[PDB]
């Protein structure tokens, strides 16, 4: 419980007192209260900073990339689908992140599966309930290459497993850095003589996933299509900066077009005109 | 081992329970409740502070 | 009844659950519990022990009891190179099979000091003298010993204790390495240089072997499950 | 100095003036069986100066291109006095063992010995689906004999010293209970071996509790001048041991 | 809460004490810490070796074995499908229970069960969903030699039913050793005058296990393949031993092929060179 | 066992979820925490300092 | 019956409930939360030890 | 918590004691410890007596009969299926249950229920899930005729409603005997003048299931096939008897061929040789 | 309601199953227990007596 | 309303929690847990008992 600043009572005033002279030249932000320039009453004032917090602003569930994948093929590469696991493919959850330079905060993963049954000569078929297989690759574990690859047996790594028409798999997740926070951005080089790649590609290395249909091949394509929601809880961030006014192009790095600073006016008095 | 605690409720007119069943940190709710601030190293990040009333920069 | 609801993530199996599971045979009497010697609590207690690392794995050592065996001999001037290699203790190839190795190779983070210690197998009336040298990344490989003093190093002369112990110390940017190799959590190097030749009486053999150790210290630590890149099967064991 | 070691077990002594120190087992030392663990209900039998005593095993000649040695260690003390007959007229045997082993050479001699006791050592075969002789797991007191290669002969086990017949890294080998034997400091290896089996008292005939292996590493060398011969010998003196289920004498 | 030791402060010295001179042939691992050698500063160290521990390292689910069987044919033997449990039939298990000569713990055990509608004329039906019954039989039961044996009652044999589309089945078992701990490696012949066979096939004996159909003949092929996950839990082990470096051959013996030790350098010296 | 019911509600996804899920990594040790100087704790105290505002964004 | 016992938490900055449902020790969960140890017989596992600044095969 | 006896020791002895001779001619069972004869030595022994309990022996759930009715047919009496309740009609819970002469147990009851499509022209169809009913009449009430008679109310009969897929119906019976305990066997006759029916037939009188499908006629006939499983629990039992060594022949009589006593075995003096 | 999450062994039949189950006639009046001499509460109390061993079984 | 008793362990090296939840005590588990027993009927069923070291028919 804690409320914002109440509103003090004022009256006339003529001295030496200035609150309204200052300068901004200091890099100092002026503590001007109303109550300083013009006579105000005494409000008692009930609001509360709270849904204006960190928590509460990074903690909502958002759809990280879409992964689609199918049941039967002529090519085995199709029948499974791979994601290298950053947040920097949709604009949304990256410019909210991008708010702070280095974050600290447990993950709560949300799959969304749907399947579509692809159009074909044989539709009017039976098919029981398909069931997939979510597997998560730690950075430098074996990959695999196949829907029938004995990489899938996941011994040590971890695994979700979903039957069709339950509610979403969801696990949570805890701080995997090898540094004290998440650097969303990382102004340096991969090498020490100053070449490889510049920019946040060298701090990334979270594993990747693996998306497959543990049932065999079926005698109907059928594309599943699994959506990935991440959670950002427990946060902390840190150092603050402005946010990006230019539109993203890549994931890799921070590169734009230069766009304009705001929207035209074509006139700089208002009036009582057509404005 | 429980933990009771206030409601978010409005002003001028509660008591939720809340049992942790994971043996992890990672795995517990978000914390909603955490309303404190302080502008200071933001507003105001200067040696030699400034008194609001006098010129300062004097 | 009592009105409940159901989260994401039921009815699923993932494979790291502690959950609660009804016994199949129920009340069933086991067998009494005998102290036998040598519990471990702790693979940490594995991993401390010494064991020996194949250094000489040069094009079909491997293939013998060769490749344990370090040839040391008598030198012409001085100062040059013994053997050499980089400290990725799960990389790379010298002390990848070690049971430091091993272990490291069931992780992907590791933290903390390297014991390495060296046996001379020579003869009681030879002497000697080697320079044991870690030097930090950032620069190339020292390629003098001139250029290898200017590190972490220790002189060892050949007596009556026949072992020394160079104790690589933790010098890092972060708190936890990669077992995989990347370019940002590089090691640094060891290396081994011939302070002064192997003096040797008449009637006595020349060339003689050095013997090499490794194992983790006190403050030694590993973090992330994963499988081991070793493990190849295509068929099953029939 | 710490270096002399005398050993005392029964009517045989062993003085040694170059050891360097004994390891004993996992830190436990030979002790009977109390009567929480005891699992037959009938007396046990215990000699303790009939039985616990050294003996002394066959001298193998260590040659520059000698490969390794090993000896199985509840059989090969089968002919060994009131040991061995024990061993035959019992059903439960159980002791422990201190293993000591002589290897003697000059300060002009190089060369370095691995001493290793290694429990349930049960090794591979030399054709994969085939199976092994009892005359070449062992042999009694007579050692079999690694090769530095591949081997293939038939009905005998894999000899091959980068794996030392069991299908591991031989520089892994060092986690046993073992000493070096290197001819600058040493001159002897004592090793106290308490019982590591899965129940308190097992048949010794149909079990091979453990493994005695003598593996160099840095190989024998010496000048145009020097001897030649030179031995290894192996004595082994049991500890604490008690026999249980007396019935005629056989093993079938 | 145990944590690693800290790095105590040391300055410069010159004496007779020498921690780094040691001798290893009394096979005795030194002890040498950091701040015996060079001078270290003081570090509060906070590590903790909690995923290391024999509990954290085997208490993983694992799939020991694929068993396969179909709910209409020809010969009765393809319609059930038995397994004598062991488990030394997927290296990745084995091998991380061979660090160790003898363990001790309890068995968690886990089905994991689909259903594939195989290649005939008639794939156009309505299938109602499939039960499934996994027997365990004791070592000395009765054995089924068909699907409709009348040993398949289950009267005093532990068994479990599952219904297509629900959780996998899960329970537990204890430890069920007639000795103190499970031998992973048994030195020994099972004849007392030492023929017979040699290795640790005498002291398997954990009986074996049964799968079919509770359903009868259907009017289309289904192949079902029900995998097995093992998970040990409430650990013990004792006297360890070097991990394997070859790569196996059967489940029955130890027997290998020779490898290298290691992978080759073809030098070994290093240069700043192509290394 | 105990008789339950089950509410509306039951079984879906909703993006402003605040329940308890399981780790995918039990007993997982989380690196130390540093303090850096800079810490947000609120929105509310980034949008107290003063920025320039574009006033002239008259026609290119 | 219940028990109440910390959680797997960093350093530098809690209090899980658990409850067994069934009659065996064989159903419970894993102990997770051993992290003693006691490398003495691996490493020196010898008689009349070594004081680490002495010759030691003095 | 209730231990076996420890082994005492014992030293050598010579006296006018003697434990091993005695007369088993009074029907004593002699009570001769290992100690009194041989040399033994100090052993604590830690077993119980547990899983060898009249409870634990006889609660295991067990197959007593299969019931099989179907969905449509010509003939209405083919569509309901109903069981004169009985334990007596398989040989492994009834050999269980004939150990002892008189049993007072509480009854655990559960219905697996298993539908089979049979074989017609027309299978390929869109089956709703279907709902059994399981109807138990105490005895002397009304039987259905029919599977649409006006009996199946169950306005105070207790019945059971499952509907495919779910788990298995369970439900608990107290103990319905008119006498003290459940007589295992009864000799004598039924009526005063020692005639009638002969056994335990006067005294089962325990009432009967009906079984039907709730659905109502369907366009395919599909074979419905219902098996009871019973729980003897909250156990007491008396009066000993020794097990049956003839195999059985019917449900309502005791009556047998002879068998022989065991198996031969040629030879009355063991030897070294072929044995 | 109250949230809840399914483990695997959910909607099984094991046969060692130890569970809870309704009474389909409740409030059922169970007759009284009566003394009855030679009462077993463990089979062990049964395999103690002595029973004769046939050794003659040779051949018909 | 709660019974905690313990569980079935092994020697040499529990408390589980019950509650009954229907109105009958036909609904309750198996009594698992009688280990008790008296073989004073079934051997020795006699009159005028025997002393063990006796002739006993002397
Ligand atoms: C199958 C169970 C495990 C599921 C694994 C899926 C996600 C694994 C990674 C956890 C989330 C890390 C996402 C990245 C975090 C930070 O935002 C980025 N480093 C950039 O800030
Ligand atoms: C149907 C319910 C019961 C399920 C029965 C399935 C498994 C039965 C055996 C339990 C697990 C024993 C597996 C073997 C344990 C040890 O690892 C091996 N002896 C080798 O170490
Ligand atoms: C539909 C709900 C009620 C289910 C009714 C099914 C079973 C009704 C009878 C309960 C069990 C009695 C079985 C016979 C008990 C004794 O074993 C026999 N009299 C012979 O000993």
């Amino acid at each position: 419980v804690v409320r914002v600043a109440d509103t003090m009572p004022s009256g006339p005033s003529n001295s030496e007192s200035i609150p309204a002279l200052t300068a901004a030249e200091t890099g100092h932000t002026s503590q001007v209260v109303p109550s300083d320039t013009i006579q105000t009453r005494h409000v008692r004032n009930f609001h509360v900073r709270s849904e204006s917090s960190v928590e509460n602003f990074l903690s909502r569930s958002a759809c990280v990339y879409i992964v689609e994948y199918k049941t039967r093929d002529d090519t085995p590469d199709k029948m499974y689908d791979s994601w290298v696991i950053n947040t920097r493919q949709v604009a949304q959850l990256r410019r909210k992140l991008e708010f702070f330079t280095y974050v600290r905060f447990d993950v709560e993963v949300t799959f969304v599966i749907t399947s579509v049954q692809d159009d074909s000569t044989r539709q009017n078929t039976d098919t029981p309930a398909l069931t997939h297989q979510i597997m998560y690759v730690p950075p430098g574990g074996p990959i695999p290459q196949a829907v029938d690859d004995y990489n899938w047996q996941t011994s040590t790594n971890p695994s979700v497993f979903w039957t069709e028409g339950n509610a979403p798999p969801r696990m949570s997740i805890p701080f995997m850095s090898v540094g004290n926070a998440y650097s969303n951005f990382y102004d340096g080089w991969s090498h020490f003589s100053q070449t490889g790649v510049y920019g946040f590609n060298t701090l990334n290395n979270m594993g990747k996933l693996y998306f497959r249909h543990v049932n065999d091949k079926t005698i109907s394509p059928i594309t599943s299509k699994v959506r990935i929601y991440f959670k950002p809880k427990h946060v902390k961030a840190w150092v603050p900066r402005p946010p990006r006014l230019c539109e993203y192009t890549h994931k890799d790095n921070v590169d734009f077009e230069p766009k304009g600073v705001t929207t035209s006016r074509t006139q700089l008095t208002i009036s009582n005109s057509t404005h | 081992g429980a933990q009771v605690s206030t409601q978010k409720t409005g002003a001028h007119e509660i008591h939720y329970t809340n049992i942790n069943y994971y043996k992890d940190a990672a795995s517990n709710s978000a914390n909603r409740q955490d309303f404190t601030q302080d502008p200071g190293k933001f507003t105001e990040p200067v040696k030699d502070i400034m008194v609001k009333s006098l010129p300062a920069l004097n | 009844g009592l009105p409940v609801m159901n989260t994401p993530g039921s009815n699923q199996f993932l494979t790291s659950d502690d959950y609660q599971s009804p016994t199949a045979m129920p009340q069933f009497d086991v067998t009494p519990e005998m102290n036998i010697p040598g519990e471990v609590k702790n693979l940490m207690e594995i991993a401390e022990v010494d064991s020996v690392v194949p250094v000489n794995n040069v094009n079909e050592n491997v293939n013998s009891l060769e490749a344990y065996r370090i040839p040391v001999h008598s030198v012409t001037e001085t100062g040059a190179q013994v053997f050499g290699f980089t400290l990725q203790p799960g990389a790379d190839t010298v002390m990848e099979r070690t049971l430091l190795g091993e272990i490291l190779n069931y992780y992907a983070n590791w933290s903390g000091s390297i014991k390495l210690t060296f046996m001379y197998c020579g003869s009681a009336m030879a002497t000697g003298k080697f320079l044991l040298a870690y030097s930090p990344p950032g620069a190339g490989v020292p390629k003098n010993r001139r250029e290898a003093m200017l590190g972490t190093h220790i002189i060892w002369d050949i007596g009556l204790q026949s072992s020394c112990v160079l104790c690589v110390p933790w010098i890092s940017q972060t708190h936890y390495r990669f077992v995989s190799k990347d370019i940002y959590t590089d090691a640094g190097f060891i290396t081994c240089w011939y302070q002064t030749s192997i003096v040797v009486p008449a009637e006595v053999q020349n060339q003689s072997v050095i013997l090499c150790f490794v194992s983790a210290c006190n403050d030694f630590s590993v973090r992330l499950l994963r499988d081991s890149p070793f493990v190849r099967q295509t068929a099953f064991y029939q | 100095s710490d270096r002399v070691r005398s050993i005392t077990l029964g009517n045989s002594t062993i003085t040694t003036q170059e050891s360097a120190n004994v390891v004993v087992g996992y830190g436990v030392w030979p002790d009977y069986l109390s009567d929480e663990e005891a699992t037959a209900e009938d007396q046990p039998t215990q000699p303790d100066v009939a039985t616990c005593r050294f003996y002394t095993l066959d001298s193998v000649s260590w040659m520059k291109e000698s490969q390794g040695w090993w000896w199985k260690f509840p059989d090969a003390l089968r002919d060994m006095g009131l040991f061995g007959q024990n061993m035959q007229y019992h059903y439960l045997g159980r002791s422990g063992y201190t293993i000591h082993v002589q290897c003697n050479a000059s300060k002009f001699h190089q060369g370095c010995l691995l001493v290793v006791c290694v429990p349930e050592a049960e090794m591979g075969a030399a054709n994969i689906n085939e199976k092994i002789n009892r005359e070449h797991l062992s042999n009694g007191e007579v050692a079999n004999t690694f090769s530095g290669t591949k081997s293939s002969n038939t009905n005998d086990v894999q000899q091959a010293v980068f794996n030392a017949g069991m299908g591991v890294a031989v520089g892994n080998l060092t986690i046993f209970p073992h000493q070096w034997i290197n001819l600058r400091t040493n001159n002897c290896a004592t090793i106290v071996m308490p019982y590591i089996n899965s129940v308190p008292m097992d048949n010794m005939f149909r079990h091979y509790n453990f493994t005695l292996m003598i593996i160099p590493f840095a190989k024998l060398d010496y000048a145009a001048g020097s001897s030649t011969y030179i031995p290894i010998t192996v004595t082994v003196a049991p500890m604490c041991a008690e026999y249980n289920g007396l019935r005629l004498a056989g093993h079938q």
